[PDB]
RNA sequence: AAGAACCUUACCAAAUCUUGACAUCCUCUAGAGAUAGAGGACAGGUGGUG
RNA sequence: UGGGCACUCUAAGUUGACUGCCGGUGACAAACCGGAGGAAGGUGGGGAUGACGUCAAAUCAUCAUGCCCCUUAUGAUUUGGGCUACACACGUGCUACAAUGGACAAUACAAAGGGCAGCGAAACCGCGAGGUCAAGCAAAUCCCAUAAAGUUGUUCUCAGUUCGGAUUGUAGUCUGCAACUCGACUACAUGAAGCUGGAAUCGCUAGUAAUCGUAGAUCAGCAUGCUACGGUGAAUACGU
């Protein structure tokens, strides 16, 4: 996965929605499409409403989510048993 | 005084060349006890030195390359005996008497389409 | 699947390739450039006797040599005809100004033609069997020594698939020394599409 | 469907991992050769006519 | 088959003891193609045998052989409801074939460490008609002496 | 000095072997024998079918045949006459020159 | 015996160490470059101030218990936050992204069959 | 199928379009991105019936 | 390596294997058995080559096509997801259950291919994947590239083990806008089932069965699949 002289991995627009409005104290639900973006140290405190293929599921990021993309934490797939 | 008798077997081919002297046998410049991993090969290497008389009277100058140890040793043979008779050509009433003369065509097999790689079949079963 | 396309078995071996050309490289577009070419005569020259179409390609020119039973009618009263396949094929990519027209004498001897023939004729309500007689008749008249012919699909406007063949004289298919010549024409009917086969051998 | 992804195929992508090949006489997009850009299907066609040079049947 | 005979491959004589016996025993060690351990594998034992007996290598094997050959086998035959087990005499050329092979595989279902000292093992105790490859002989003249009442049935 | 030839046709570089040779012995000039290169194959598998049948597979090849001649005493008039290549629109010529 | 998991003795260093969880044989290899061991004598046949050199080099490593605690802190924090690695390690099925239609075992345990 | 992260994908969920994705004549700015702003007979259909 | 081109290779042509021959069994003749050269003997061995027809076998999703429908949709562009989901059953393979072995070091013997913005040497760094610079080669010239099984020694001493490497944890490499769904790999840690498989079953009479690696097509990356290439390499086949 990537490398260390790549580094980390976000979508060009997806921090640009998020230190836009980290100079204000609310988190919004911004809706996302970018599974693929690693939560970042500045994702902190946010609700990311990924979309896992047909809905925008939310997801308040804590300290430990950082590191692993926000794909990761959207379900995709739905298995209820056989 | 080069006699020189050439020999193939599989995917090997080997330069012999007798030359007067009682010696080792220097295939590739090596002995063939340093050469061939077995000695089962250097018997049937020297196969036309016995069945004509012969055993060690010539220092076989061989430039074997191709195949592995097997082909080449029974190369160098086929080569000591196409080169026997270079040397007296009256030694034939023999070789053919044993078939060493005789370039052996068992070569590989093709790998046949439909039959799983030569010619066996894979696993069948019934639906 | 039984018969092996007669032409193909015998490419390189006793027939020769109608493209012929080297490229080491810029293979895949030389190549295309020929069907390019081929496919425009295909409905330029429809009504022409057209049979053969070699494509040779020399310092950056295009050798046609088409092969006609209709010359004349391909070339003109003198070459104006010829001058605009000539021009229509110039303005696609380079220059292929090199166009030779090869008479057919005996239309009735080569396959493409027959088989042609036959399927213009199936498309205007004909018997399915007397085209397939008439021409296997003529064929054999100017000296070939067999031929066979093959009609398949709905025969006559059925509702069942079927194949009429007929054949006269030799026509030996698993001999490689002898030339047979083979060519398959489609006839799209107003009950479906229909299938001729023609194994021509001198 | 095809005459659209026959176009979006000739259609410049916007990176390099996302072209791919197809046949360019049929269109044809599994299987397709780069020696010739053609298909299993159409390399037996043409080269049976003897329009593709110096293809012939192998039998070694 | 059913097309007269089929010539059989031969072998060349054994490098060392000369022995176109040994050579064959060398071919039946041998698994996928490695003939190398398998040359290793007899000249371990036949010098091995020589220590434990102390007579030659090759005049224990010879002893031995003699006694895993077997001079009667027992061929079926059918006539309905009973299977006729009729008793036929070995041929000399099968013999060296079953004698070499009940030598190997009652050698590899024995144990104590390694090949080499399991196959010397066997080849003394033949030699002393002890071992299962004279068990083996043991129980296929057995086979054919009860069944000596259907000797005529042999085809 | 280096002309070498690739052909599909085996038959075509036989013919472009010689007929060289004869413009180089045409003027005052030694040429090295046609050297017999070692051709090269390409071998292609596909299914016959136009579907599902596996197992039937046919096999196509397209062989390059490769010759080397060598002038060794390049006159005035060779280099005029090299432009004499009977090509027949298949055979390629490399003169390395 | 090294900080309380005792190896099997009769045995040599570099084969009898790696009995210890935590470590490994390219680990014990490093061992005996440090502590002065020929890496082919028997723990049976160590001498205690043998014993002293490698301990202290154990210890250096992660050794045992801390790696058995590691090991699950860092599954648990998969499970607490939800991941893709960790709701599968609910299930028992393989995380990595293994095909689990027909073969997995090793994960899914025994074959509890359903009739047909 | 001799090559499923996007493509391939022909399947699904959203954002969309309707002379069309294609014939044939008549450098910045949002925005997941498409795309947007600024510097008419006809087509098509991996739809059905081997 | 100068020089030769002798040998061997390379690829064009050209000999040879035709029951010519010698007997003997059939002289109803074909034929059959043995023998002689000869490299090869009885269609010398393999490949391609598949008749009439059969199965309304397969393909309307390669393509075309009669008819039937959609035609602001059954058409069309994008992002995300899915095609990899997992109670399980089936077919086809791979890996082992070690001592003819594991490991540890040295030491050999191929074939066939592919390569231009590709193969990518040599050097340097890194435990290693790999990275930095790079010569040469449009290639019998340079690169992939090193075959490995194999040989020689040392170590283990039958143990779920110095067999086995499934599965997890951590830190990384490459490719790609992007390896979470869902890539290949590399290190360190872990260490599953598995002690040679029941009833049944298939393959094969030579360079075969078995065994070891190499190459190519596709291909940014991705094969235990397929197609090809060689190395080692059994044996009874009496008999119907």
């Amino acid at each position: 996965a990537r490398s260390i002289k790549k580094g980390p991995f976000v979508d060009e627009h997806l921090m640009k929605k998020v230190e836009a409005q980290e100079g204000s104290e609310k988190k919004q639900v911004i809706k996302t499409w970018s599974r693929r973006s690693t939560i970042f140290p500045n994702f902190i405190g946010h609700t990311f409403a990924v979309y896992d293929g047909r809905k925008h599921v939310p997801v308040y990021v804590t300290e430990d989510m950082v590191g692993h993309k926000l794909g990761e934490f959207a379900p995709t797939r739905t298995f209820k048993g056989h | 005084v080069e006699y020189r008798g050439t020999g193939r077997r599989k995917n090997s081919v080997a330069r012999v060349r007798l030359v007067p002297g009682e010696g080792n046998i220097t295939v590739n410049n090596r002995d063939v006890r340093e050469y061939l991993p077995f000695e089962s090969l250097i018997l049937d290497l020297n196969q036309p030195f016995d069945v004509t008389e012969t055993k060690g009277n010539y220092d076989v100058l061989v430039n074997v390359h191709g195949g592995g140890f097997t082909g080449q040793a029974q190369a160098i043979r086929h080569g000591i005996a196409r080169a026997l008779l270079e040397a007296d050509p009256e030694y034939r009433g023999s070789l053919k008497r044993a078939g060493l003369l005789t370039r052996d065509p068992r070569m590989k097999e093709r790998k046949k389409p439909g039959l799983k790689a030569a010619r066996r079949s894979p696993q069948f079963s019934k639906r | 699947g039984q018969k092996i396309n007669p032409i193909g078995l015998r490419v390189g071996i006793i027939r020769d390739w109608e493209a012929k050309w080297y490229a080491e490289k810029d293979f895949a577009s030389l190549l295309h450039e020929d069907l390019k070419i081929r496919k425009f005569i295909d409905n330029e020259l429809k009504e022409a006797s057209v049979s053969h179409v070699e494509i040779e390609r020399a310092a950056n020119r295009i050798n046609i040599a088409i092969h006609t039973g209709k010359p004349g009618m391909v070339i003109g009263k003198g070459g104006s005809e010829i001058e605009k396949l000539r021009n229509k094929l110039n303005a696609l990519t380079d220059k292929k100004v090199h166009i030779n027209v090869i008479e057919i004498k005996k239309v009735d001897l080569d396959a493409r033609l027959v088989a042609e023939n036959i399927a213009r004729q199936l498309e205007n309500r004909a018997s399915f069997r007397r085209v397939q007689k008439q021409a296997i008749t003529r064929a054999m008249k100017l000296g070939a020594k067999g031929i066979k012919t093959q009609v398949s699909g709905r025969l006559g406007g059925a509702d069942i698939a079927r194949a009429e063949q007929y054949s006269e004289g030799t026509v030996p298919l698993h001999t490689l020394r002898a030339d047979i010549d083979y060519a398959h024409a489609e006839a799209d009917t107003t009950y479906g599409k229909l299938g001729v086969k023609v194994w021509i051998y001198r | 469907a095809k005459t659209s992804m026959v176009a979006k195929q000739q259609k410049k992508q916007k990176y390099a991992v996302r072209e791919y090949t197809r046949c360019e006489r049929c269109g044809r997009p599994h299987s397709v050769y780069r020696k010739f850009k053609l298909c299993r299907i159409c390399f037996r066609e043409l080269a049976y006519k003897g329009q593709i040079p110096g293809v012939r049947k192998a039998s070694w | 088959p059913r097309k007269g005979s089929v010539p059989k491959r031969d072998v060349l004589p054994d490098p060392i003891h000369n022995s176109k016996l040994v050579t064959k025993l060398i071919n039946k060690i041998m698994l996928d193609g490695k003939r190398g351990t398998a040359q290793r594998i007899l000249y371990s034992a036949f010098d091995l045998v020589e220590q434990r007996s102390g007579r030659d290598a090759l005049e224990v094997f010879e002893e031995a052989i003699n006694n895993i050959m077997p001079v009667l086998e027992v061929k079926a035959r059918r006539v309905g409801g009973s299977n006729y087990q009729v008793p036929v005499e070995v041929r000399p050329e099968r013999r060296t074939t079953l004698g070499l092979r009940w030598l190997v595989n009652y050698a590899r279902l024995r144990g104590e460490k390694t090949m080499e000292d399991r196959l010397a093992n066997e080849i003394l105790d033949a030699a002393n008609n002890t071992g299962g490859a004279v068990k083996k002989r043991e129980d296929t003249h057995k086979m054919a002496e009860a069944n000596k009442a259907f000797a005529h049935y042999r085809w | 000095i280096r002309i070498r030839l690739k052909a599909y046709d085996h038959r075509v570089i036989d013919q472009s072997a010689e007929k060289i040779v004869e413009t180089a012995k045409r003027s005052g000039a030694d040429v090295s024998g046609p050297i017999p290169l070692p051709t090269e194959k390409s071998v292609y598998t596909i299914i016959r079918a136009v579907h599902k049948y596996k197992d039937s597979r046919e096999q196509f090849e397209q062989r390059t045949h490769k010759r080397l001649i060598d002038i060794v005493n390049p006159t005035p008039k060779t280099v005029d006459a090299l432009m004499g290549l009977n090509l027949p629109s298949g055979v390629d010529i490399e003169i390395k020159l | 015996r090294i900080a309380g998991v005792d190896i099997p003795r009769e045995k040599r260093v570099v084969i009898s160490l790696t009995y210890i969880y935590g470590i490994g044989t390219s680990t014990a290899q490093k061992i005996l470059e440090e502590a002065n061991v020929s890496a082919d004598t028997r723990v049976k046949d160590l001498t205690d101030d043998e014993l002293g050199r490698i301990r202290e080099v154990v210890d250096g490593y992660k050794v045992e218990g801390d790696l058995r605690r590691e090991t699950n802190l860092n599954i648990k924090r998969l499970m607490e936050i939800s991941s893709y690695r960790g709701i599968r390690h609910r299930r028992g099925l393989p995380v990595r992204g293994q095909k689990t239609k027909n073969n997995a075992r090793t994960r899914k345990g025994p074959v509890k069959t359903v009739a047909n």
